[PDB]
RNA sequence: GGGAGACUGGAAUUCCUGGUGUAGCGGUGGAAUGCGCAGAUAUCAGGAGGAACACCGGUGGCGAAGGCGGGUCUCUGGGCAGUAACUGACGCUGAGGAGCGAAAGCGUGGGGAGCGAACAGGAUUAGAUACCCUGGUAGUCCACGCCGUAAACGGUGGGUACUAGGUGUGGGUUUCCUUCCUUGGGAUCCGUGCCGUAGCUAACGCAUUAAGUACCCCGCCUGGGGAGUACGGCCGCAAGG
């Protein structure tokens, strides 16, 4: 399990504008991953879920294409 | 629920005096006011059973404190009932 | 909203009616007022068109704005709900600021006290007349008309009305209550939200009076009709006619729809019922 | 007729596989299935029988004379890599492949389970 | 008096130009009730993840409020209201 | 993912319409009832309608318990940490009583894509009124009422105080190697998994979230059938409880 980013202070906000840190955590397909593979944190990954889903939903991310 | 303005409010204008805040007065004023502005609310939202368990324990610790006051003083518990102008 | 009425009687014991709390006014208007009278389903040449209807209770007669287009660009705040018993629906007059008050349809949830408009102008709560060219498609619409200006006639059914669905070229789509899709001009007149007295569907009868006052006559059999009189006339005994029913006035079960209407290529297909 | 371009689209199931050989457009040249091949029951969802309906598709295909297609491939595994790998065999070239499974989003209920 | 979050979407078929005397004559209802601030940022022409209302690109404008609830939700009934508008929300900028 | 109302999104199934396209498509251990040659299957374009939200999603969160998860808004409950300003015996459990409550079932009025009791055929068997296949009526959805039962399980009522640890997770306060990035190290309270002492238990087993050692109140049991049944009483329109 690899380090969780986002408990850093230094690291960013999370949110659903952010394109860059949204496709960072997608699948080609379109997919988000597990946190086995990710190794990030679990209410941090919440917040990404949230924003990148958001954003998909606002049609900015792809509904598995 | 009440925010900082109308609830400061409340218990300054029922308050002894400026300081207290956990005076059985200013404890039955702030339970009085949840009941009735969310009451009105469930005047519209009819099937909240999630929220009509709050009004059940609320009432009941009103009831208590009210006990309470009514045994600890008579005087005081008239008043306060007169004031409010409830039943019992 | 339902209120059920408790067995006084043997004669009223399921008599349940929707009671009338949305009354504001008792005595109509008297200036529209019109005469009329119960034609006791009678032509004026004496012979009595269609049978069980007829008799019972002469009520009087109000001309309703349904096509309203005169006046357009003032407001109007709902003057009184009152009721008028001859529609399923009720009636909300109306102050219109040129001081001319006409009857129209209450549309759903409607109390005293909004600002109605009529025109291009309007807003979107209910009562506001209007063409199809300041509707969104989608949305619930009631009292609606045919042509760009020639009177309203549609979508007057108390709780279920027409549904707008889209505009394509200059005709638009209309979903009927029995699921059906009509083609009509984008210019014609029409309202939005659905009419009120929903509940009037949970209205129960209660027993022969209350009909013959509300116009129809009892209803005769065909079974124990005479063989002359009906196709299903005679037998010693309960008999169904030994064949499959008919109207006594000749046609049994059917197609009746007569194609070839100028709205017929208005159409797109006809009602499924039971899907 | 003719065309440059094509697209081949092949569904397998736990008992069937077809496959129809169409125009990016949606306009379809040809077809193929198992079941015309000849194979009666569970013979007809053998991987062979695929091998078969693949290579049906490819000569009628080209007759028609297309050059360059791709491949869609949808549905439970029984004979994907087995197919595609006729069909390239046959003499067509692919371009791309892309696995679009009808996937729903808890749509609808699901049969009963088999016991 | 709460910081909203609200972004709009609009139609390919305006151009650029439009979108601004667009969007500050449709607030100018939530300036003249509750004496409101606001901030405007605009940026368009992406490509979009699938065809929405048989469109494939439009114009994106984020718009940061802080306005009343009744204020904004009238401004959300009156804009998607409009047909030139594709989707739209409203979010909350503080912890809830 | 605590609850309620409203708005909204995509994928999928079915159906309809229009191309293309040819003799099969669906099915199981095998085949036939099923739909096609009136143009099926397949595939492209468009539309319609109903249900439910795949990934995140876990032995994780919340709720008193049934249970709860596409987004957005609106209003609201409960719980947690620190300062401890104030009330100064207000605490607990609670017979009878009252309110909530899985699914199925009932009335009224709507909805009804998929799924699917009942019922038809096709199949197996000496025999199938089942397991299997093709169809599909209630129901499954919505609003208002109802019945109030589940292996409603942690098969363990709640509250309080005490009694060795180790290993994960969530939430919040602090301090120190200090980059002051770091599941770095330490202190603290709450929740939730696993293994284990002493102890208890007939055994399996529990083991600070006790079945450990006690206190307070409440319900329940006194061999198996008869029988959770008859009568009587109460509730429910009835099924019935
Ligand atoms: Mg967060
Ligand atoms: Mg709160
Ligand atoms: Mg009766
Ligand atoms: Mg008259
Ligand atoms: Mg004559
Ligand atoms: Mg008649
Ligand atoms: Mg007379
Ligand atoms: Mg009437
Ligand atoms: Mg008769
Ligand atoms: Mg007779
Ligand atoms: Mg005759
Ligand atoms: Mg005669
Ligand atoms: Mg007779
Ligand atoms: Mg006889
Ligand atoms: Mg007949
Ligand atoms: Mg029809
Ligand atoms: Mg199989
Ligand atoms: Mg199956
Ligand atoms: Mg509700
Ligand atoms: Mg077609
Ligand atoms: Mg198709
Ligand atoms: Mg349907
Ligand atoms: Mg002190
Ligand atoms: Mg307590
Ligand atoms: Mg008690
Ligand atoms: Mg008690
Ligand atoms: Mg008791
Ligand atoms: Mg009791
Ligand atoms: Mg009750
Ligand atoms: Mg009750
Ligand atoms: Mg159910
Ligand atoms: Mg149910
Ligand atoms: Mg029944
Ligand atoms: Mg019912
Ligand atoms: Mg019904
Ligand atoms: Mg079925
Ligand atoms: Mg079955
Ligand atoms: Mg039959
Ligand atoms: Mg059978
Ligand atoms: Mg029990
Ligand atoms: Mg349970
Ligand atoms: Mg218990
Ligand atoms: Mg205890
Ligand atoms: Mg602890
Ligand atoms: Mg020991
Ligand atoms: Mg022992
Ligand atoms: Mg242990
Ligand atoms: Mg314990
Ligand atoms: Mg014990
Ligand atoms: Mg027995
Ligand atoms: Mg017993
Ligand atoms: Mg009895
Ligand atoms: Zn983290």
């Amino acid at each position: 399990t690899r380090k969780c980013v986002f408990c850093s202070k230094k690291g960013q906000t999370i949110d659903y504008k952010d394109t860059a840190l949204l496709r960072t955590y997608i699948s080609e397909r379109g997919k988000i991953r597990a946190r086995r593979v990710t190794g990030n944190c679990v209410q941090h990954q919440r917040d990404i879920a949230v924003a990148v889903k958001n954003a998909r939903e606002v049609a900015l991310l792809p509904f598995g294409s | 629920a009440l925010t900082a303005e109308q609830k400061k409010e409340i218990l300054g204008q029922y308050g002894l005096h400026d300081t207290d805040t956990g005076s059985p007065e200013a404890q039955v004023a702030l339970l009085t006011k949840r009941i009735q502005d969310l009451t009105e609310h469930l005047k519209v939202h009819k099937h909240d059973h999630h929220s009509r368990r709050g009004l059940l324990l609320l009432v009941g610790r009103r009831r208590r404190l009210l006990k309470y006051v009514a045994q600890v003083d008579v005087a005081r518990y008239r008043s306060l009932i007169e004031r409010l102008g409830l039943r019992r | 909203g339902i209120r059920k009425y408790k067995p006084t009687t043997p004669g009223r014991r399921g008599a349940s009616v929707s009671d009338f709390a949305e009354i504001t006014r008792s005595t109509p208007e008297k200036s529209l007022v019109r005469p009329l009278h119960g034609k006791g389903g009678r032509n004026a040449h004496g012979r009595i068109t269609t049978r069980h209807k007829g008799g019972g209770h002469k009520r009087a007669y109000r001309v309703i704005d349904f096509r309203r287009h005169d006046k357009d660009g003032v407001n109007a705040k709902v003057a009184h709900i009152e009721y008028d018993p001859n529609r399923t629906a009720n009636i909300a007059l109306l102050h219109y600021l040129d001081g001319e008050k006409r009857y129209i349809i209450a549309p759903q949830g409607l109390k005293q006290g909004d600002v109605i408009e009529s025109g291009a102008n309007a807003d979107i709560k209910p009562g506001n007349n209007l063409p199809l060219r300041n509707i969104p498609a989608g949305t619930v619409i009631h009292a609606v008309e045919l042509r760009p200006g020639g009177g309203a006639k549609l979508a007057r059914s108390a709780g279920v009305s027409i549904q707008l669905l889209g505009k394509e070229g200059t005709y638009a789509a209309l979903r009927m209550p029995s699921g059906e899709i009509r083609r009509v001009d984008v210019r014609c007149r029409a309202t939005v939200g659905e009419v009120g007295n929903a509940e009037q569907s949970n209205i129960n009868w209660g027993k022969a009076g209350r009909m013959r006052w509300k116009g129809k006559r009892p209803t005769v059999r065909g079974v124990v009709m005479n063989p002359v009189d009906h196709p299903h006339g005679g037998g010693e005994g309960k008999t169904s006619g030994g064949r499959h029913p008919v109207s006594p006035w000749g046609k049994p079960e059917g197609r009746t729809r007569k194609p070839n209407k100028p709205s017929d290529k208005l159409i797109v297909r006809r009602r499924r019922t039971g899907k | 007729k003719n065309v440059p371009h094509g697209a081949a689209h092949i569904k397998s199931t736990f008992n069937n596989t077809i496959v129809s050989i169409t125009d990016p457009q949606g306009n379809v040249i040809a077809w193929a299935s198992s079941g015309h091949v000849g194979f009666k029951g569970s013979r007809k969802s053998t991987p062979f029988a695929a091998q078969l309906a693949a290579e049906n598709a490819a000569r009628k295909a080209q007759e028609h004379g297309v050059k360059k297609v791709d491949v869609f491939v949808k549905g439970p595994g029984s004979g994907r890599e087995t197919a595609i790998r006729s069909l390239q065999a046959a003499g067509l070239e692919v371009g791309t492949i892309s696995d679009v499974t009808p996937q729903p989003h808890n749509g609808c209920r699901p049969p009963k389970r088999r016991r | 008096m709460r910081p909203y979050e609200i972004m709009v979407i609009l139609d390919p078929t305006l151009d650029e130009r439009t979108v601004a005397p667009s969007l500050e004559t449709f607030l100018n209802v939530i300036r003249k009730d509750g004496g409101t601030v606001d901030k405007v940022d605009i940026w368009g022409r992406r490509r979009l993840a699938y065809e929405i209302a048989k469109h494939a690109e439009g114009i994106y404008a984020v718009i940061d409020v802080k306005a009343e609830p009744a204020t904004v939700s009238e401004l959300d009934r009156q804009l998607n209201l409009n047909e030139s508008v594709l989707r739209t929300k409203v979010l909350r900028t503080d912890k809830h």
